[PDB]
């Protein structure tokens, strides 16, 4: 119901990165039918950090269970899980699906990993806290990565968001991230001076 | 441990502040834990000089740029006075 909604948006985005543990979890679950929902959820968290991926596997498990009704129920839990994720995590899930193709490409070069890329986009859209916060998160996430290239990645992604957005506050808030990222780029230009100062006085 | 990316982050936040004030500048100095009043005076002189050579692009407004450079100047003046106060008594 709200699950169909989120699932619809996820596959629209996530067909572009065709990347089936669904079997492996069937048999692991078929063995030991005595599971809690919180165990299932933790298991999936262990399999992937990314909510859209956990969501995805659950849709895969709900399905592979279409042919395996062998009182193989606690497939009831799978739908309980799906509803928890749709109600509690719908936006996170959708944002993670939306950014996956771009993040995958950028991650390719070895130097900027996929999950901090995803997370960074998501936090910029869902709980932005200002330019100091985003800078600090860039540094924490990409301490041996190419932060300039991350900023670019984000600018491209947010600008596309802005094309389809146009209402009001979402639109304003996207603009503010974008301007803040433009400013971080301006500041790069002064990074050697700041280092010179820092080195003298530290 | 005051990392370079931390100090750059403090500068970003300072330049992002509307109507910064004198304590926002002293905050930067304290992060370095400068061991002497004359080294602190130097710090603020070299800071103002640094900010004054920053391109106009990194600031919000020419008004906020001037404000920020005036607060640096007040900080240097504060640091000088404080240097004098420490030398004003024999004890």
């Amino acid at each position: 119901a709200r699950v169909s909604d989120v699932e619809e948006q996820v596959n629209q985005y996530l067909s572009k990165v065709p990347e089936q543990n669904v079997s492996e979890l069937l048999s692991l679950l078929s063995n030991s039918p005595n599971i809690s929902l919180s165990q299932l959820k933790a298991y999936l968290e262990g399999k992937s950090e990314e909510p859209s991926e956990q969501f995805k596997m659950l849709c895969g498990l709900r399905d592979a269970l279409k042919g395996r009704p062998e009182l193989a129920h606690l497939s009831h839990l799978v739908e309980q899980a799906l509803v928890s994720m749709a109600e509690e995590q719908g936006e996170t899930i959708v944002l993670g699906a939306r950014i996956t193709p771009e993040a995958y490409r950028e991650s390719q070069s070895g130097v900027n990993p996929l999950q901090p890329l995803r997370d960074t986009y998501r936090d910029a859209v869902m709980g932005y806290q200002g330019i100091y916060a985003i800078w600090s998160d860039l540094q924490k996430r990409f301490p041996n990565g190419d932060i300039d290239s991350v900023i670019l990645f984000l600018q491209k992604a947010l600008s596309a968001d802005l094309q389809s957005q146009q209402s009001g506050s979402g639109r304003e808030k996207l603009g503010i991230v974008i301007s803040d990222l433009q400013k971080l780029k301006e500041f790069g230009s002064v990074s050697d001076q700041v280092k010179g100062f820092w080195q003298f006085f530290s | 441990a005051y990392d370079l990316s931390e100090f750059m982050g403090d500068i970003v936040a300072l330049v992002d502040k509307r109507w910064a004030g004198i304590h926002d500048i002293e905050h930067l100095a304290n992060a370095f834990s400068l061991p002497t009043p004359e080294i602190k005076v130097r710090f603020y002189q070299d800071l103002k000089r640094m900010f004054r050579l920053f391109p106009l692009g990194v600031f919000s407004d020419e008004e906020q740029r001037q404000n920020l450079l005036q607060m640096c100047q007040n900080a240097i003046d504060m640091a000088i006075e404080s240097e004098e106060e420490e030398l004003s008594e024999l004890d």
